[PDB]
Parts: C-alpha cells; structure tokens; sequence
C-alpha cells in the first residue's frame, strides 16, 4: 500500500504523487524513496514546484514549520519562536512563555 | 560501446580494526554519454525526480559517489525535468564519480543516452538491465552500505 | 610492471551543492606486490611508524581510502617492523582500496616490492618518484581532503 | 630543526623520536606525521613497543591518562574514575568526591 500515489514501486517507493498531494524524498543510508505527503515532516513544507507538487526545506535553522522557505511558523521542540527565527532563548529585552514557546517584550 | 564490470563491494569493520568484505559481481554496458573509464565509490540511490534542477537547494552529498537509478516506466512521469542525460549530468554535477542506471524499466533511455557522445561528461554513464540489474537492486535495497567498484577493461 | 594513471583530485561544495574540481595528475607503476587494476578514494596518508601489526590496535578508517606512504631514508628506520609489502598488506587490511608509496628517498623499496616474496595483494600498490612523488606530496601536505584515481591502461 | 627528534622530515614529521621522550601520531585532515613529547595527551599513554617508546590509546573510553591499556589513572573533566574504569556520574554503591572526582 504506497499511499498517495499514482505512480509506484518496491524500489523507488511512491512516485508522481496523486492530486495536490506534496512528493517528498526519504534517504536512509543509501537508499532513497518517494512518498506522497499530505503535511511535510519537521523541516519541511508543501512547495507548489514546477516539476510537481513536492515538499522542500524550511531554510530557518531549528525549525519545524513554514508557511515559507524563510519564515519560521512551528519552531522546534525546545525552542522559542521570534520574527520568523527560532532561539534557545529569547533575545535581550525579551522573555519566555513556556506555554506557547512564543517570546515577548 | 565496451562491457562495464561491477563489483559491488560489502564490508564490516571488524572489532580487531580489521575490515572483512564481501564481493558481488555484475556487468553493463558504458554509455558514450560518458567516459569509457573506471571508477570507484560509496553507493548512494538516488530518485529520478530527485535529480532535477528544478530544486534552488537539496541535499549535499560527500564527493565521490556512485550514483544508482531505477528508471521508471516511461509513462509515470509525462515530462521529466531532465532527459536521463541531464540527470547525469545532475549527478556529477552533485558530486557523482560515476552513474549506473538499472534500465530494466525503460530501455530507450539508452538510445537517449549514447546520443550525447558529442558532448561526454567527464565521467563514466553506465547502465544495467535484468537479473544484473536485480543483484544491484538486491544490494541497495537491503544493506546499510556497499562500496561501487566499476572496471573497463 | 605497468605504469599507473593517477589523478588526485581536489574538491570543494558550493552552497547550491554542485561540486567544482581541480585534477592533478600523476605517473607511477604498478607493482608485482598488487593487484594490476584501477582503483580510487579517499586519500589517507600513513606514516611509516604506522604500519606495524603491533599495536594491541589503532584508530579506525572509512572503508575503500587511497593510502599515501612517504618512505624516509632507510637509516631513519633501520629495523622496520614489517617489510613494506608487509605494510602494504596492513593498510588493505585496515580497509585500503589500493596503496601509492613514494619511494623517491628509497629506491631498495622499490627493488623489495616487485620481487615478492610474500604472496600479492588483491588491490593495486603503486609506487611513485620524482616531480610525480613531489608533485603528490605538495597536494597531500597542504590539503584536508583529496580524492586519488589510480587508472590501469 | 624538529623537536624531541633523532630525524625529521617534511612530509611525515618526526620519525623515530629521542628515546627519552613520546611518538605521537597525529593526524590533520589527511595528514599524519610523528610528534615527540614531554608526556602523552589526553587519552593516551607512555609504552614501550618493541620497536619503540610511543603514546597509546587507553582501552578505557574517556580516560584521560593511564597506566596501562585497561587500567586508568585519571578521567577527562567531567568524569569519575575508579578500580580503572572511567564512568559519566559516578554509580550507585557509593558516593562521589567532586573534589578528587572520585566514585
Ligand atoms: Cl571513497
């Protein structure tokens, strides 16, 4: 069951990906497969390419979600949130929520 | 044009500091789309989509690989990025010492890859078909790592 | 016997990931001590001192490396642990894909390796001299990383 | 020219160090060429091979300086050593000594 493909293989995985689903490239060690993804890992998010639909790279260091290659919109787990960044922690006139991980005067 | 020699290599670092190895063998053919040398590497896969310069940014790969590609079936991509020329030609660019497509999928690749033998990359294109082209499958699928060892004699 | 192609190869990753080269090149022989094939990697040098059996045990290599051994003269190691085939044998071992020795501040090695009679290894021992030695060492000596292909003809 | 240094070169360094003191191979990159020291650096130790008096690896991990390939004298800052084995926070049984960072 290769999920969300029109396309597929036991050895290149998915392909092609179905509908508006986001095609997305899966490495362990050497081996390398499709997957046709409906929300991108950590990392990355659902670019609308010129090939396809594929999912790229949240540029932002520590980052988990994007809406763009350079704008943080999750941080990471650990790590607090401010304009687009994501820190260890909050900048010089600026503190914690622990609660949303969000950062504040 | 000459008969491509594969031995695909597996290894483990014995406690004694030691390496033990494991030798497979197989056979191509070189495409004039590339140089008739030997060569040598790490084997990494790659996807074909994954090799279109489409991408602005992708992974990095260390220096020196031996690139392996499933071709697909001609019809489950209607237009590619790249020709397989210019995915090679992604690969070396990526670091790629070597490609060897397993064209058992599609076998006009090769009509389409000897056609750049005005313009040859500085390294070698080789592909496999049949049951050679399963080993390699067999060898990429299933183990962590496996070193490329092709010959032209 | 035969001569022995080598190119080292320095490299370097710009930030898109595509990869820019710059390829030396290099005449050695191969010896009757090794296999007569091609054969490329990474290149590690080992200082002589390196290369006994000794040592309850040593650091660790990547598997498929290009080992460099710059030989001194022979009074600055008089009684060596092993013979130099012997070490050729003890890099293969540690993982080696082949062995490139300048003999150019002793020739006898060249003289030992050729006549062997210890039994030959399975990877290639090439030995280089002169402005080829020279030219190797200026590239090993002030670089981090090159890749070496050694190419039978 | 080269110190702690019967011969010297510029490609493998120091080769076959003054007995009194050493051989180190370092490595940089690539590169490796013998050093000859005063004493042995973290993680390593003085030996007689037969060959030659050069610094070893101790057996033990994290073990700054031994006295044989398996018993180890002191454990690298942040460690606690004991009977020649080297532990992160030293085990239960015992209690440590922050001051001598013992177990
Ligand atoms: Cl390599």
């Amino acid at each position: 069951i290769c999920k969300g493909c029109l396309s597929c293989s036991k050895d290149n995985g998915c392909s092609r990906c179905q509908q508006k689903l986001f095609f997305f490239l899966r490495r362990e060690g050497m081996r390398q497969y499709g997957e046709c993804l409906h929300s991108c890992p950590s990392g990355y998010y659902g670019h609308r390419a010129p090939d396809m639909n594929r999912c790229a790279r949240c540029r932002i260091e520590n980052c988990d979600s994007c809406f763009s290659k350079d704008f943080c919109t999750k941080c990471k787990v650990g790590f607090y949130l401010h304009r687009g960044r994501c820190f260890d922690e909050c900048p010089d006139g600026f503190a914690p929520l622990d609660e949303t991980m969000e950062c504040v005067e | 044009k000459e008969t491509a020699f594969v031995e695909v290599v597996l290894f483990e670092s014995s406690p004694s500091g030691d390496y033990t190895t494991h030798t497979t063998g197989l056979t191509g053919r070189f495409s004039r789309a590339g140089a008739m040398l030997s060569a040598e590497g790490e084997i990494v896969q790659m996807h074909p989509l994954g090799l279109c310069n489409n991408n602005d940014e992708e992974d990095l790969y260390e220096y020196g690989w031996v690139g392996v590609v499933k071709l697909e079936q001609p019809e489950l991509d209607p237009k590619p990025c790249l020709t397989v020329l210019g995915k090679a030609k992604r690969a070396v660019q990526r670091g790629a010492t070597a490609v060897i497509f397993d064209v058992s999928e599609n076998p006009e690749a090769i009509d389409q890859l000897n056609q750049g033998s005005e313009d040859p990359l500085k390294r070698p294109v080789v592909y496999v078909k049949g049951a050679d082209a399963i080993k390699l499958m067999n060898i990429v699928n299933k183990q962590k790592v496996a070193r490329a060892r092709i010959q032209h004699l």
